[PDB]
């Protein structure tokens, strides 16, 4: 399963 | 040596005036892909790859496709962002790749965890084996590095990356054992390509193996020859094997001056292969 | 973009090739940066139809590859090839089928 997206760059 | 992987590769490429940057995610379990989601494609759903995975449930298929469509978003703005950063125009096309994912031993023990991001295909950020720091490439990326320290991102991908996909990698495995869980070594021999009277392309293959790693090096009187050596990029079958070769341009006559060495987690010894007429 | 790198272009068959057998003719195209290309799989100079690719991934130098394939049958005469097109080609580039590698 794929990660929690992290906050943007 | 018998270690298994878990990777997501992600790959957004911007188009203006021709719609939402393409975004394609990609799933593997070792060499063998089990996953995708592809923007351009009918479904707009994360969809199976391999036979294994096909038995998850609506709910886990919900699930990947609005967490994938979450990463599209976030690399959608940072597309943006970092265009910004570089000081690019709003005209050309530009490329976010990431790649992140576990390591795990024979024993299904944790070994590592690793995320890697690029920009216009170079180093952007990277975070480091310990799993609670980043290396940026550049002064554009240390400002990404800055924003990703005080909001802890680090702390919350490691959780990520050293428990959740290392159970999920366990639990794959475990529903695709037959499948995954197998090692194919290479079957290797050698050809003989004259390319005039008095020269010829001895060329080292390797065939049907699985993983793809793999080493085919040229000697000469057990002298290394690796830059009069032409290398191809291991290629895959189709099948869910890989091939490769290795040649070596040498006076004719002297072909059995040189050996072809194979390295492969596979092979018992390191198989030594060598052109002899007589 | 700010780097460019030229596909480097395979064409081979998924088994070892046998006349009259059928098969599973291969472009490996990798090595190339950006990802926008074009690649068609021939027959006698002719645009085969039904051909699959992979989804797009990439390796450690962040350079990308794919894999065309279809269903074929070789013979002596039909002449296979692959055509590929990338913004680092003068023209799009034709490389062919050569069961020796």
């Amino acid at each position: 399963t794929t990660a929690p997206s992290l906050s943007g760059k | 040596s018998g270690s298994h992987s878990m990777r997501y590769f992600f790959t957004s490429v911007s188009r203006p005036g021709r719609g939402e940057p393409r975004f394609i995610a990609v799933g593997y379990v070792d060499d063998t892909q089990f996953v995708r989601f592809d923007s351009d494609a009918a479904s707009q759903r994360m969809e199976p790859r391999a036979p294994w995975i096909e038995q998850e449930g609506p709910e886990y298929w919900d699930q990947e496709t609005r967490n994938v469509k979450a990463q599209s978003q976030t690399d959608r703005v940072d597309l943006g962002t970092l265009r910004g950063y570089y000081n690019q125009s709003e005209a050309g096309s530009h490329t976010i790749q990431i790649m992140y994912g576990c390591d795990v031993g024979s024993d299904g023990r944790f070994l590592r965890g690793y995320r890697q991001d690029a920009y216009d295909g170079k180093d952007y950020i990277a975070l480091n084996e310990d799993l609670r720091s980043w290396t940026a490439a550049d002064m554009a990326a240390q400002i990404t590095k800055r924003k990703w320290e005080a909001a802890h991102e680090a702390e919350q991908l490691r959780a990520y990356l050293d428990g959740t996909c290392v159970e999920w990698l366990r639990r794959y495995l475990e529903n695709g054992k037959e499948t995954l869980q197998r090692t194919d070594p290479p079957k290797t021999h050698m050809t003989h390509h004259p390319i005039s009277d008095h020269e010829a392309t001895l060329r080292c293959w390797a065939l049907g193996f699985y993983p793809a790693e793999i080493t085919l090096t040229w000697q000469r009187d057990g002298e290394d020859q690796t830059q009069d050596t032409e290398l191809v990029e291991t290629r895959p079958a189709g099948d869910g094997t890989f091939q490769k070769w290795a040649a070596v341009v040498v006076p004719s006559g002297e072909e059995q001056r040189y050996t072809c060495h194979v390295q492969h987690e596979g092979l018992p010894k390191p198989l030594t292969l060598r052109w002899e007429l007589s | 973009e700010a780097i460019q790198r030229t596909p480097k272009i395979q064409v081979y068959s998924r088994h070892p090739a046998e006349n009259g057998k059928s098969n599973f003719l291969n472009c490996y195209v990798s090595g190339f940066h950006p990802s926008d290309i074009e690649v068609d799989l021939l027959k006698n100079g002719e645009r085969i139809e039904k051909v699959e690719h992979s989804d797009l991934s990439f390796s450690k130098d962040w350079s990308f590859y794919l894999l065309y394939y279809t269903e074929f049958t070789p013979t002596e005469k039909d002449e296979y090839a692959c055509r590929v097109n990338h913004v680092t080609l003068s023209q799009p580039k034709i490389v062919k089928w050569d069961r020796d590698m």
